This record gives structure tokens, C-alpha cells and sequence, in this order.
């Protein structure tokens, strides 16, 4: 199973 | 699980190690590799359709511990991570096979490879290219614009 991954923000 | 594949590339940032390949093995017991370059589904919300990304580079993380393989993506967005106020800007309907390149930096772009379900075909069309829409009941999406946060746009060179 995919683990499940949480969009960020900053690091740009 | 995954696996490099090989020698790492020329280094080039410290602490990781660069590849253009990763290994993956399913539970239907077979091994699949998956290149830089090359796109991938990437595993979101359960209630919702994996993010789409492209992968720009693949790598061991020394400055995580324990280390964790990891890849840098361009992202893409599906219309609906659209916000609705600005879906009309658009000017059409677009289909399910249809995504955005995604064309801003605010959204991190590095990602955990075990959050990766597997390789995804994209594939980019001139703006008056229609979308088939033919069988294989494809498994296939598209790419004409990117959306800037703003406004569709071409896509990119």
C-alpha cells in the first residue's frame, strides 16, 4: 500500500 | 518496496546520493522500474485521485535519518485542486484524462518514494489536439496547459 503524502508549502 | 538500480549519478548535492532509477516491486510479485523523467501517481487523501507528478530527480536522503529514498517532482494539478472561482477561466470542460502542469513554486516539490503507487503515462498535446477518447480505455492523461495559481498557460519549455 502507498503511503500517503501531504503537499507542503514554502521551499520554493 | 524499492531499490536503486545501479550506481548513483554524478554528485552533486551533499548528504544525497542521485538516481536516474528506482526498482519497485508489487504484491503481483514483478518489478517495474520507474526513470527520471518518467511520471508517477502519487498517493493523496484516500477519499480522493493521486496527485500527478513527473519526476525530476531521485534520491537517498542522508540528511533524514534513518535515510529515505526520495524524489523532487514537477507537480501537476487535476482540475478540481483548481479553485472553483477560477475553473471558467478555462473556457471548456475539460475531461477526467486532463491535468495542469502546475507552474509555481509554493507547493514543496520533495516527496517520500513510498508514497508513489506507480508509473503514470502523461502525455502533452498541442492546445487543438483533442483528447481520445479512443480505447484502451486508457489509463493515460494529458497535459495542454499549466496553471499558475492565476491563469492557464502553455505549457513550458
Amino acid at each position: 500500500g502507498a503511503k500517503r503524502h501531504r503537499k507542503v508549502l514554502r521551499d520554493n | 518496496t524499492f531499490s536503486w538500480v545501479g550506481r548513483p549519478l554524478p554528485n552533486r548535492k551533499q548528504f544525497q546520493q542521485m538516481y536516474r532509477e528506482i526498482c519497485m516491486k508489487i504484491n503481483d510479485g514483478s518489478e517495474i522500474h520507474i526513470k527520471v523523467g518518467q511520471f508517477v501517481l502519487i498517493q493523496g487523501e484516500d477519499n480522493k485521485k493521486p496527485y500527478v507528478a513527473k519526476l525530476i530527480e531521485l534520491f537517498q536522503n542522508g540528511a533524514e535519518v534513518p535515510p529515505k529514498k526520495c524524489a523532487r517532482v514537477q507537480w501537476f494539478v487535476r482540475f478540481l485542486e483548481i479553485p472553483v472561482s477560477k475553473r471558467h477561466l478555462l473556457g471548456r470542460s475539460p475531461p477526467a484524462q486532463e491535468i495542469f502542469w502546475y507552474d509555481c513554486s509554493d507547493w514543496d516539490n520533495k516527496i517520500n518514494v513510498e508514497t508513489i503507487i506507480g508509473p503514470v503515462q502523461v502525455v502533452a498535446l498541442a492546445p487543438e489536439e483533442v483528447i481520445p477518447v479512443d480505447q484502451k480505455s486508457e489509463e493515460t492523461l494529458f497535459v495542454k496547459l499549466s496553471w499558475n495559481k492565476k491563469d492557464f498557460a502553455p505549457l513550458p519549455p
